[PDB]
């Protein structure tokens, strides 16, 4: 019946690497004219920054800004299209959405949208201090971020908790 | 190319009382269109086509403009409507957004029970995300080790 769009990111990356990305969907095919879709990013507590397009006719369009480093790819059997963002830096940290427009030559709108990834670029720094490091001392180093992880993530809960209160105490009053 | 300019960037408002933001643009622009976003999730397609509703849309809504003046009308504000408009065209390449408007509500912080169970649970996808970027930061920082310890 209706369409749904799924992508799949790789969650983190270093920089300079070459990001990739998956998104599939169904209730439509780009074997049908006026079919198209483009990949949309957000960052994190930003704006929409639309990125790059492709249609049913394999022809494309990319952000000019970032245009050398992008590259848009399609698969019309399997119901994919493929996103790669290359040499990648702290800028490309963002949820990377996935959504369907049709071309009329009227109104170009994204109509559907997938629920969209969420990728980090590791902000980089050389790491090769660790190799003088045995296995054991690194064993620690591993143990001591679960802890650390935790914590910051409880932060988050007790944040969402004290925002929550108001509310809450507003229900039980009447 | 053509730029979209959201004013106001943030809109405080108070449940039942309408309102109106703008857009505006670079160029003479053919149509617009407009998406809702609530923090933690996808946005939806709101208004497309300057001034048509999206499927599941509030009639509370309205969408009004010409040339480069682009306008959405909320005609009575309530508490589900606080979310992020974002205006969008395509008259030329390559499509851009606006800036968006943050609609939040005046008296944010005693309604309807369905009205504050609402914002109730709107806030969930927001920390869930917020709980994501820690686990990414610390996928991040594990990268690391593992990579030292995998060398032998």
């Amino acid at each position: 019946m209706q369409v749904t769009l799924k992508e799949s990111g790789p969650g983190i990356l270093q920089p300079s690497q070459t990001l990739s990305l998956t998104c599939s969907f169904s209730g439509f095919s780009l074997s049908t004219s006026g079919m198209g879709v483009s990949w949309i990013r957000q960052p994190s507590g930003k704006g929409l920054e639309w990125l790059a397009h492709i249609y049913w006719d394999d022809d494309k369009r990319y952000h000019p800004s970032l245009k050398s480093r992008l590259t848009i790819s399609k698969d019309t059997s399997s119901n994919q299209v493929f996103l790669k963002i290359t040499s990648v830096d702290t800028a490309d940290t963002a949820t990377y959405y996935c959504a369907r427009s049709i071309y009329d030559g009227y109104y170009d709108y994204f109509d559907v949208w997938g629920a969209g990834t969420t990728v980090t670029v590791c902000s980089g720094s050389d790491y090769e201090f660790l190799k003088s490091w045995t296995v054991e001392d690194l064993q620690k180093r591993l143990l001591a971020l679960d802890p650390m992880m935790e914590q910051e993530i409880e932060e988050i809960r007790q944040k969402y908790q004290s925002k929550r209160q108001p509310i809450l105490d507003a229900i039980e009053a009447k | 190319q053509i730029v979209l300019s959201q004013s106001p960037a943030i809109l405080s408002a108070s449940p039942g009382e309408k309102v109106t933001m703008t857009c505006r643009a670079t160029s003479s622009v053919t149509y617009m269109h407009w998406y809702q976003q609530k923090p933690g999730s996808s946005p939806k397609p709101w208004i497309y086509a300057t001034s048509n509703l999206a499927s599941g849309v509030p009639a509370r809504f309205s969408g009004s403009g010409s040339g480069t003046s682009y306008s959405l009308t909320i005609s009575r504000v309530e508490a589900a409507d606080a979310a992020t408009y974002y205006c969008q065209q395509w008259t030329s390449n390559p499509p851009t957004f606006g800036g968006g408007t943050k609609l939040e509500i005046k008296r944010g912080s005693s309604w309807t029970v369905e009205d504050l169970q609402k914002r109730l649970l709107a806030l969930d996808p927001m920390m869930e995300q917020e709980i994501e970027e820690i686990r990414q930061k610390y996928q991040c920082k594990r990268q690391p080790i593992l990579d030292a310890i995998e060398a032998k």
